[PDB]
RNA sequence: UGUGGACCCGCCCCUUGGGGUGUGUCCAAAGGGCUUUGCCCGCUUCCGGAUGGGCCCGCGUCCCAUCAGCUAGUUGGUGGGGUAAUGGCCCACCAAGGCGACGACGGGUAGCCGGUCUGAGAGGAUGGCCGGCCACAGGGGCACUGAGACACGGGCCCCACUCCUACGGGAGGCAGCAGUUAGGAAUCUUCCGCAAUGGGCGCAAGCCUGACGGAGCGACGCCGCUUGGAGGAAGAAGCCCUUCGGGGUGUAAACUCCUGAACCCGGGACGAAACCCCCGACGAGGGGACUGACGGUACCGGGGUAAUAGCGCCGGCCAACUCCGUGCCAGCAGCCGCGGUAAUACGGAGGGCGCGAGCGUUACCCGGAUUCACUGGGCGUAAAGGGCGUGUAGGCGGCCUGGGGCGUCCCAUGUGAAAGACCACGGCUCAACCGUGGGGGAGCGUGGGAUACGCUCAGGCUAGACGGUGGGAGAGGGUGGUGGAAUUCCCGGAGUAGCGGUGAAAUGCGCAGAUACCGGGAGGAACGCCGAGGCGAAGGCAGCCACCUGGUCCACCCGUGACGCUGAGGCGCGAAAGCGUGGGGAGCAAACCGGAUUAGAUACCCGGGUAGUCCACGCCCUAAACGAUGCGCGCUAGGUCUCUGGGUCUCCUGGGGGCCGAAGCUAACGCGUUAAGCGCGCCGCCUGGGGAGUACGGCCGCAAGGCUGAAACUCAAAGGAAUUGACGGGGGCCCGCACAAGCGGUGGAGCAUGUGG
RNA sequence: GUGAAUACGUUCCCGGGCCUUGUACACACCGCCCGUCACGCCAUGGGAGCGGGCUCUACCCGAAGUCGCCGGGAGCCUACGGGCAGGCGCCGAGGGUAGGGCCCGUGACUGGGGCGAAGUCGUAACAAGGUAGCUGUACCGGAAGGUGCGGCUGGAUCACCUCCUUUC
RNA sequence: AUGUUC
C-alpha cells in the first residue's frame, strides 16, 4: 500500500532519470507537489504538471539531462545526479536550522518540511527555522 | 539490521582476550623458575630453546622464554616475568627479563644492551 | 509579665498543612566586664532575611534471559505510632492488591558527575590528581547528646583480632600527617612553619589548626636550560671498508681565538597589612606599631672554569649497510618469517637513521578496525533467510478537508557552579604553570509563536485491502468405494530337465516334477500410456468414481471504505528414517544368513532374509526442509516458449511457469518486471577457522534424540569466485613399430662383456 | 652383398598432440587425503566424592538499644496527677539445627579435543577417486566406513527429449 | 566385474 510515498517517488524519478525518460508518473499529493515545485525551482526538473491517468490523479515530472556526450556511451549527464530520502517512517529526521547540512559544499540541495512550509537548506537558513529532511539532491 | 531491529538489540561492543594473565593486569611479574629445560621449537624452525616453568605470585605456574646467549637459572631462580609470547613455542606466553632478581644480564652483549639487561661495559 | 508564639474549635480569605481572626488553654529569659546613671560582650520570645540541609517527583545511568517469573508490610485503604516533614517509615484493622519481555526477580561487576584519554567525527574507553554529590571509619547492629550525627580521632552490645596484668581486672582501632610491617612490578619525610589563606574558641591579647603554606626525596610527568661558539686539511693518528689508487669516520679531533653552566664574592626580596594602638564616636575617614616558615632562597652586581651523553633501531611495514664470526647451532621474532658456510633478519665491529637527559621494554585504553557499520557493513555460492503457515505484542501506515498543537521548528528567558577546554590580553626573563576578560555548549524548566511533516480527534474519498454476482483450471486436502496390468503364493491342468543368476561363477530353486504356458483363487503395494506441464505456505501431492473441503485466477466494476504490511513470543503444519499400540505384509529390503570377489572384503556383485516400507491412532520435529534467495508494496527495455481466464480476437489484456536479455547490480559466477536492479516497511540471521552444534545448565521427547548453546585451548588462516596449468580407472578428434598383422629374437645352454652382490 | 613377411583396424597396452570436462592437485596423481590404533605435551568435560562462597526456607536461643505495657504487698527522689530504679514484652545483631538454590575450588580415574617435520592398519574423500558425492535417519562393522529409506546437485559420460539460441 | 599405497 506504500509504505512511504515520497521516498517511492524520489524513486520514480531515479528510476526514470537512468534510462532517461521524457517523464514519468507519480500519483498525487500536495505535499508530493511542494516537493515537485522546488526541484523545478532548482532546475533537476523541467516541471510538472497534474494528470490523470484511469480517473487518478498523478504528477506527471518532465525530467531533465544534459547534453548527448561523445565516445562510447553517449549517455547524457544527470542534472539529478543523486537524490536520496533522509528522513523516513522507519527513522524520522528533524533538524533544527543552525545544524541544517550544507550538501554537497553548496552544488546540492537538501530539501525540508518546515512550519514555514517546504524549503531548501538555503531559503531555510535564511528564514531561521528548521524542520524535516526530507531529502538531499545533487 | 533495520533501525527497529537496532532499538531493540542494539550492537554489542566488541569486548577481547588477554594474552597474558600476569594477572591483575600487572605488566610485570615475580616467579620462581620450577623447572629449566630447553625445548624444541614449531615445525618450520630447529632450535634447543631455552625455557623456565615459572610458579608465579600471581598465583599461576607458566612457561617463560630465557632471551639473551647464555643464562644461570636454575631450579629456585627468582624471575621478573614480561608478558610477550614466542610464535615457536607453543604456550609460552612470556619471556624473563634478564637483568633482574637472580636473572643475570648477557655477557659479552653490547649492541641491544638494555634488553637482555647488560651494563654499560667500561672503555677503560 | 505575654511584645509575641504554640494548640483545639468557630469565622473570613486562600486552596493539600498557605495567610488572618475570636474566645479557651499553654510557653520565655542569664548574667559578665569596664574609665559606670553611659558603653562592650553575652540571655529570652516573635517576625523577616541570608546560608546550609531533609524529603519528593520527570527523565538519564553497565554485563548475563544458560536469571522469567517476582512480591507478606507485599500493593492500597482506614485509624494510629514516629519525624522537622510526606511516606508501609513502623503498628493494629480492612481490602487483594502491586511489579514484570518497555526485562520484574536473580547473578555478576561498579561509587556517580564536572572532566579526562582517544577519535575526522559520531563514537569508544576512563573517572588517579583538582572541584561537586554519595557511602564508609576493624566487621555487624544500636541509639544518646545535639541546630545538626545515628558521629573517622564520642558511646553501647555482638563478632573478629591485638595489647597491658600483681590473674583482680584493664586497654585498643592511621581509609588524618608522617612512619612500620605485610602484600606487590611499584609509590616519599616519623621534614619546616602557622609568615600567608582558611577554620574553631575568645571582648581582646591570643590559643589551637599534619586544613594549609612551604621545604625534602623520586627523570614519575610536562616546560625550560647546559654539556660549548667562531675559526680549523682535498683532510693527522686510530679504527672500519678497499677494486691496494683510494674511500669512510670528518671540521669531527688536534690547534687559535671568543664567550663563561658551574663555582666563589657582595648585596638581597615580593609575598604584609591588617587584627591591634592613637585622633575621630570603639562608625566613615586619617595616623602609628608588630609580624616571614619558604630563606641568606629567588633575583640583581661583581669575579669566574671548555665544563655529563646516552638509548633504540638499520630484512619489509619503517628513516637507516658493509665487513667479520656463525652455519636450522647459537640465536632473533610484533606479523610475514630470518638462521642449512658468500645471512643488509643471529653475535661483534665500523658506518648509518631516529630521538636525546633520556631512550627502550612490558601492561592497559582509544586509533588504525566501515572488524557491531547512527554517521558507516552485510546474508544465492565467502559467516549469515528462520523448514512453512497462522498470528499476539510491537514496529511501520494511501488520497482530501478541518480542529488540536504532543512530536518538530522558531524566539525570549531561567538553568547549564568553579576548575578544565577554546579565543584575547596579561604575570613569572620564556615556556610549563598562573591571572583577568571573552565567546561558546547539548540537555532540561518557563513564556510566547509556527503548522509543512509525524501524532491525535472529526468528516470525506476509493487507487490498497476485504466482500457480492458470474465464470474457470488444477496429482491442493479428507472419507468412502472400485479398475486393470504386474509380482508372490495356494489349488489345478499341460508338459520335462533344467531354471535362476554373474565379469565369470556358485549359493538357491528343480524328477516330492521346478523354469516357460494355461485355468481357478488369495492377498498386498503401486498406478503404465495420458505425462511436459499442473496444485499447494512449506513439507509435498498422480488409476477411476462419489461425498466433504481449502487455496487461487479472471470478468462485471455491483457492495464495505484504509478495514492495511510485517510479525519477538504463542498456536498449527512439517519428507524419510525412527518410536508406542494395534492391524496388514505381495514386492522391496537396513540388520542378518549363505555364495562369490579380495591380500583381507565385516563392502561393492549373486541367492535368501527380519524390522521397516503399507493402514489406524498417537509420538518424534529433523533434512542439501534448497531457488542454499524472509514477507509485502511501488518503480525500471524487450524478445521467445508455455499453463490458465477475459477480450469488435491477424493482436490486445490479466494471473502463473521457463529460457534469453535493456539499464542497473555483482568479488566473480551470475541475477535481471518470477531481481541478486532501484527504493520504503517489518521480521530473522552473520561478525576468522578449529574446539562444536560439543560441554554445562534449562526446556521438550516413551526412546532415539530435538531446541537453546558457550569457554579453555589451538591455528594464521579457514574460505568464495574466477585464472593458468597439471592430472583422471572423464569425453571428442588425432598421431608414433604403441597395439594389432607379420618376420626374427631375448628370457633356457655354453661363452664374451657390463652390472648387482 | 642376398633379400622377405605384414598392416583388417585403432577397441585394448606404452608415449604423445588439439579442443573439452571435473578437481579439495600446484613439490602439480610417484599429487592429495580420512579415521581407528600407538607415543608425547597442553587445555578441557564427566567423575565415588571432598572443600569453600554467597543465598533462600523453616524452626530454636537471642546482646545492645529504642519503643510499648506494668512500676504492684516493693525501693529511691519529689517538683506526688509525676519521675527514677525495677519488671514484662515487641522488634532485634548475631548464633544454633535441618533442608534447597546458585557459584567457586579440588578428586583416584575416565570420555573425547588440540597441538606434536617424516609411527602402525587400511584407502573413505578430491578425477565416474575406480560403488557419483553430500545429506537427515536407522542398523552394522578394527578403522575409515557400509547398507536401508527419503531428500539435494554442490554429479553424471550418454542419449534421445523440450527450451534458448545462432541460422541464411 | 574387482584391484592398494608413496
Ligand atoms: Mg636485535
Ligand atoms: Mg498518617
Ligand atoms: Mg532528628
Ligand atoms: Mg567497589
Ligand atoms: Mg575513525
Ligand atoms: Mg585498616
Ligand atoms: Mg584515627
Ligand atoms: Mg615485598
Ligand atoms: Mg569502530
Ligand atoms: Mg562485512
Ligand atoms: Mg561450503
Ligand atoms: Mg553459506
Ligand atoms: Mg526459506
Ligand atoms: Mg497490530
Ligand atoms: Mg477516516
Ligand atoms: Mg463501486
Ligand atoms: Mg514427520
Ligand atoms: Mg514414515
Ligand atoms: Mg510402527
Ligand atoms: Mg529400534
Ligand atoms: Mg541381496
Ligand atoms: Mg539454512
Ligand atoms: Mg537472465
Ligand atoms: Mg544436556
Ligand atoms: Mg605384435
Ligand atoms: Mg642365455
Ligand atoms: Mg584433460
Ligand atoms: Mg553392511
Amino acid at each position: 500500500m506504500l509504505t512511504d510515498p515520497i521516498a517511492d517517488m524520489l524513486t520514480r524519478i531515479r528510476n526514470a532519470t537512468r534510462v532517461y525518460k521524457e517523464s514519468t508518473d507519480v500519483p498525487a499529493s500536495r505535499f508530493k507537489e511542494e516537493i515537485l515545485r522546488i526541484l523545478a525551482r532548482e532546475g533537476f526538473i523541467k516541471g510538472y504538471e497534474r494528470v490523470d491517468v484511469d480517473g487518478k490523479p498523478y504528477l506527471r515530472v518532465y525530467l531533465k539531462y544534459g547534453p548527448r556526450r561523445q565516445g562510447p556511451d553517449p549517455r547524457p549527464e544527470q542534472v539529478i545526479h543523486h537524490i536520496r530520502r533522509i528522513s523516513k517512517p522507519g527513522r524520522r529526521v528533524y533538524v533544527g536550522v543552525k545544524e541544517i547540512p550544507r550538501v554537497r559544499r553548496g552544488l546540492g540541495i537538501a530539501i525540508l518540511s518546515t512550519s514555514k512550509g517546504v524549503l531548501t537548506d538555503r531559503e531555510a537558513r535564511k528564514l531561521g527555522v528548521g524542520g524535516e529532511l526530507i531529502c538531499e539532491v545533487w | 539490521p533495520t533501525i527497529n531491529q537496532l532499538v531493540r538489540k542494539g550492537r554489542e561492543k566488541v569486548r577481547k582476550k588477554s594474552k597474558v594473565p600476569a594477572l591483575k593486569g600487572a605488566p610485570f611479574r615475580r616467579g620462581v623458575c620450577t623447572v629449566v629445560r630447553t625445548v624444541t621449537p614449531k615445525k618450520p624452525n630447529s632450535a634447543l630453546r631455552k625455557v623456565a616453568k615459572v610458579r608465579l605470585t600471581s598465583g599461576y605456574e607458566v612457561t617463560a622464554y630465557i632471551p639473551g646467549e647464555g643464562h644461570n637459572l636454575q631450579e629456585h631462580s627468582v624471575v621478573l616475568i614480561r608478558g610477550g609470547r614466542v610464535k615457536d613455542l607453543p604456550g609460552v606466553r612470556y619471556h624473563i627479563v634478564r637483568g633482574v632478581y637472580d636473572a643475570a644480564g648477557v655477557k659479552d652483549r653490547k649492541k641491544s644492551r638494555s634488553k637482555y639487561g647488560t651494563k654499560k661495559p667500561k672503555e677503560a
